């Protein structure tokens, strides 16, 4: 379990930094799904095993299906290629490096008795979505249903 | 026998990846994958301090996050589809006018 | 960990792997061995897409623990699928899930 | 000497130093969407730097 | 724990509003009627209001591991619910102007509603989270309704990104909390913390994060470089509703996560909020100095405002009023920038188009329309501070709270920015009533107007009497 945990961590990274340098966006997006998918299989690693079924059938499956959609009915700043040179990511690299030794500080000196990997069924995570988490699950509902409604009334043609 | 000091880790290595992503780029299209990287990151957190402690908090919170990924993935493509059908370019240094 | 369970890890990987490598070897014996010589409709669909698919995820997640949940879950999922089978009228009638005008 | 009031202008001298830091502080709303999320992840590592050493 | 029947009869406005969110969806699914479905949300929000005086004859309870009802929440759901009304209010001639579908502006401002309201009563990391992202998506759409006008279109973007970027950064600092804690209820935020180990630094970095992300929602410095843009790019009801609804519930929702968090009196996140308090309250008062902009300039005031509001939180553990002064500075918040917004308001209705220009032009606004500039000068004088309005009320009460705390240094910045403040709001109110150069008829004008005129008089009668609004927000204690 900890063999694929650290496998997918490290396709996870990999892909993300693909991601964010690549200049063509189907390219990109396919590193995305790539990230997803190494995502579900930590998520799986972990015992999360509703976690990364989601993943792959929410996350990849019907989000990044959207992106690249989108992507394609654009027929798609590309040619200068802006991001790659020095003097434009010089400091933002910079700035996410800090932050990130900032934040990686903050998680060395926690307590950690370690990850069990116990599967944590979809069936336990049913039972409390629909106990202790009644206005979590329909205000959900009501988010998804306002998201709807915004993206339809942006995005439609006329 | 995995750390959750790893899995924190490797979240914050991608919210931060997500985050250059998101300030480097002029295309909205990157900003927006950088924006669903970010949250993806988050996500991945609260998976694992939730499975850290044997709950089913984290995946819920899981669930509620990637709710919000596709809620907010929606409406920035129909912003997005709207500025370059309005504009015909994707550069989000030139949507700057107001200013002061 | 039981021997089954190790037994199937080991059955599933390698079927993964067997798989993969059998399409990735198809296409490089066919590569390898011859002779050389929108509107937006569009994006609404796959939208309404992920929307209904995360409700469909919360109703996955109710359906696999009935048993364990009772009447009052019953009712928590009565009010979900009303609002999504709302949602859903509303589309219909506004014409958001109308190919043809 | 005194036809000008200078004690009148030393103390509209913090009007003075009022309007050039306005002038100063509007330079950074200069409406670009990259400088406001650049801005926000600076103001991130300020308060988390700031935090830390606390 | 699980819901009982009384815990039903403590979520009243929650299912009042969600109930008029599916009736007026459907009435839309029926038929494309803005009168009617305009009308079905007002009579929701004053259902759910009507609700509230239902819950208030019923007691305080924890109706959820994330819901609690106490007085404190119906407070802060009045406040939301009357920003809602205001907003569908001055939203109605701007809609009868705008040539395109109109209900879809009340079901979003419906939704955001409830999401305040879920704000109001949270009690629990997931709930804030929902609250959250249930009041920002709506304000996706409401601020880029208008979505072909270039500047609602470039203020939709920038809010769009920048909110989702701050959505990204507090669920991160919400799941390194998780981390720690083990729980996400308010009030175990620390529990297992002791001996004077309340400064771990986990903690704190989590609390960072989302600190990051609220002070992004309240327009602290600095996360504030987007609220003129957005302000002045948005619908002005839309403006309305952000700088009133929202703020006040992300506010709320924070008063109660630093009272019921064991981490809240750590000295570390004080030391942060009173640099965050006092750079806010000097950088929006300098900024809004030299602005012609109504709009803008009332971002910044509103910058500046919840600097002010940030002093009153810091001093809630060591102090006793803090929340009493919230809850006087948020009325009297509420009031004056619903009056100041509405105004704004009421004089871009109806709306004119994508292609023509919104500029406000307050200057001679006496010599045309009395009422409204004098409005405005009540509204202006009262964010100003001046002693005949409730605005000074709010400012006593939080320099009282800050003499109490000795926070000396937030009280200088206090009289500091006032004075700022004061050149800015007498310029615009003097502009006000000069003479302009050179430059309706319904009932739904009307009702704006005297929504205004009804904002003024409360602002000022409780200005000159303000105990009745005291004893209004000292009765509503929370569950300690
Ligand atoms: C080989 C070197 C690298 C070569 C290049 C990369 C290839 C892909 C590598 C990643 C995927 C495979 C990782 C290795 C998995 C091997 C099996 C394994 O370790 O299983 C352990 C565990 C079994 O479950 P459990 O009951 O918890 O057992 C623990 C102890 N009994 O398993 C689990 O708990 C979960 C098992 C993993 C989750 C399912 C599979 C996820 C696949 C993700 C693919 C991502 C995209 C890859 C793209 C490649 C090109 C860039
Ligand atoms: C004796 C020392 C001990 C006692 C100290 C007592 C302090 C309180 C009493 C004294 C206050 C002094 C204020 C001085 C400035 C007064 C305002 C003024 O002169 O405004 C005029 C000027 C606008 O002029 P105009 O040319 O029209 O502007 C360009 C656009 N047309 O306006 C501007 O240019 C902008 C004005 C901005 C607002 C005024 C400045 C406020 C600064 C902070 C004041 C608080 C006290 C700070 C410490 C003072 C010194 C000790
Ligand atoms: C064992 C027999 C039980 C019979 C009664 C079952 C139902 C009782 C409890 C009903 C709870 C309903 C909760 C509805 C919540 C709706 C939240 C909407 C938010 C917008
Ligand atoms: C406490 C509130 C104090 C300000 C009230 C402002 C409104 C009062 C009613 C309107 C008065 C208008 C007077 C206009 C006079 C213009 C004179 C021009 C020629 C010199
Ligand atoms: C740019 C505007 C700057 C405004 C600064 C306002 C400063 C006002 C005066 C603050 C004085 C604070 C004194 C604190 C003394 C604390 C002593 C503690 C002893 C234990």
């Amino acid at each position: 379990m900890e063999f694929a945990f650290y496998i997918c961590g490290l396709i996870a990274i990999l892909a993300t930094l693909r991601v964010i340098t690549h200049t063509n966006p189907v390219h990109a997006l396919l590193y995305l799904i790539i990230s997803l998918l190494a995502i579900s299989g930590v998520f799986f690693s972990l015992g999360a095993y509703f976690a990364g079924a989601l993943e792959i059938i929410v996350y990849a499956g019907a989000i990044m299906v959207l992106f690249v959609f989108v992507v394609m009915m654009l027929n798609l700043i590309e040619q200068e290629r802006q991001w790659l040179k020095p003097q434009v990511w010089i400091g933002p690299a910079i700035l996410s490096a800090i932050m990130l030794v900032v934040i990686v500080y903050a998680i060395l000196g926690v307590n950690d008795q370690g990850i069990d990997g116990t599967p944590i069924s979809a069936k336990a995570v049913g039972i409390t979505l629909f106990g202790p988490y009644v206005l979590a699950v329909e205000l959900a509902s009501m988010l998804l249903l306002a998201g709807l409604v915004v993206a339809f009334h942006v995005g439609r043609e006329e | 026998m995995i750390p959750l000091q790893h899995g924190l880790i490797l979240a914050a290595i991608l919210f931060v990846l997500g985050l250059t992503g998101l300030v480097i780029r002029r295309n909205l299209l990157f900003m927006l994958i950088g924006l669903e990287i970010m949250i993806n990151a988050s996500a991945l957190a609260f998976v694992v301090a939730g499975s850290y402690w044997g709950q089913t908090d984290g995946q819920v919170m899981y669930i509620l996050a990637i709710s919000l990924a596709a809620a907010e993935a929606s409406i920035g493509l129909a912003l997005l589809l709207q500025l370059h059908r309005r504009r015909q370019n994707l550069n989000i240094d030139s949507v700057s006018e107001m200013r002061g | 960990t039981s021997t089954e369970v190790i037994a199937h890890h080991w059955a599933f990987a390698i079927f993964l792997i067997v798989a993969i490598g059998l399409c990735c070897l198809m296409l490089v014996g066919g590569w390898f061995l011859g002779g050389r010589a929108l509107s937006a409709k569009f994006y609404l669909v796959a939208m309404f897409f992920v929307i209904f698919d995360v409700e469909a995820l919360y109703l996955f997640a109710w359906s696999t623990s009935i048993r364990e949940s009772g009447w009052v879950g019953f009712v928590e999922a009565a009010i979900f699928i009303f609002v999504l089978l709302a949602g859903l009228v509303y589309l219909v009638r506004i014409g958001a899930l109308d190919w043809t005008p | 000497l005194l036809k000008r009031d200078p004690l009148n202008s030393m103390m509209n001298i913090p009007a003075v130093l009022s309007r050039f830091a306005g002038k100063g502080l509007l330079l950074s709303e200069n409406g670009y969407l990259r400088w406001y999320v650049a801005s926000m992840s600076i103001g991130a590592v300020v308060v988390l730097a700031l935090l830390m050493v606390l | 724990m699980t819901i009982t029947p009384q815990n039903l009869i403590a979520l009243l406005p929650l299912l009042i509003v969600g109930l008029t969110v599916v009736v007026v969806m459907l009435s839309i699914a029926w038929r494309r009627n803005h009168f009617l479905n305009a009308t079905l949300s007002v009579i929701g929000l004053n259902a759910a209001l009507v609700s509230l005086w239902f819950v208030g004859q019923a007691g305080a309870m924890d109706v959820t591991p994330l819901m609690r009802v106490d007085g404190f929440a119906m407070l802060y759901t009045g406040l939301v619910l009357l920003a809602s009304l205001a907003t569908c209010t001055f939203a109605y001639p701007w809609l009868e102007g705008y040539n395109d579908n109109k209900d879809e502006f009340y079901l979003l401002v419906l939704i955001a509603a409830l999401g305040g309201i879920l704000l109001a009563n949270a009690n629990h990391l997931a709930s804030l989270f929902l609250g959250i992202e249930l009041i920002s998506l709506p304000l996706f759409g409401l601020v880029g309704y208008a979505f072909r006008q270039k500047r609602s279109l470039e203020a939709s973007i920038k809010y769009t990104i920048l909110s989702a970027a701050a959505s990204s950064f507090l669920l991160f600092g919400m799941a390194l909390v998780y981390a720690q804690s083990g729980d996400l209820s308010f009030v175990a935020l620390g529990k297992n913390l002791g001996d004077g180990m309340l400064n771990e630094p986990l903690l704190l970095a989590g609390f960072g994060l989302m600190i990051v992300g609220l002070g992004f929602k309240l327009s602290l410095v600095p996360f504030h470089l987007w609220t003129p843009d957005v302000y002045q790019g948005a619908p002005a009801p839309v403006s309305t509703f952000l700088a009133t609804a929202s703020k006040i519930a992300i506010f709320g929702v924070v008063m109660r996560l630093f009272l019921y968090a064991p981490v809240g009196d750590s000295e570390a996140i004080r030391v942060v909020l009173a640099i965050i308090a006092f750079a806010s309250i000097i950088f929006g008062n300098l900024m809004a100095l030299s602005q012609t902009n109504i709009k803008r300039l009332l971002g910044y005031s509103s910058i500046s405002h919840l600097g002010y509001l940030l002093v009153a939180l810091i001093a809630l553990q060591t102090g006793e009023m803090s929340m009493e002064a919230v809850g006087v500075y948020l009325a009297g918040y509420l009031f004056s920038s619903l009056g100041a917004f509405g105004v704004v308001s009421l004089m871009s209705s109806p709306y004119r188009g994508p292609d023509a220009d919104s500029l406000f032009s307050y200057r001679g606004l006496f010599w045309h329309r009395p009422i409204l500039a004098a409005v405005m000068t009540v509204m202006m004088l009262s964010l100003a501070g001046i002693p005949m309005t409730l605005g000074f009320i709010g400012k006593f009460y939080v320099l009282a709270v800050g003499v109490q705390a000795h926070l000396w240094w937030l009280v200088g910045a206090v009289v500091v920015g006032s004075a700022i403040g004061l050149y800015y709001y007498l310029r615009v109110a003097v502009s006000l009533y000069l003479h302009a150069p050179e430059q309706p008829s319904n009932w739904q004008y009307s009702a704006g107007g005297i929504v205004v005129l009804i904002s003024a008089l409360l602002v000022l009668v409780l200005g000159v009497w303000p105990q009745p609004l005291i004893s209004i927000v000292r009765l509503a204690m929370p569950l300690m």
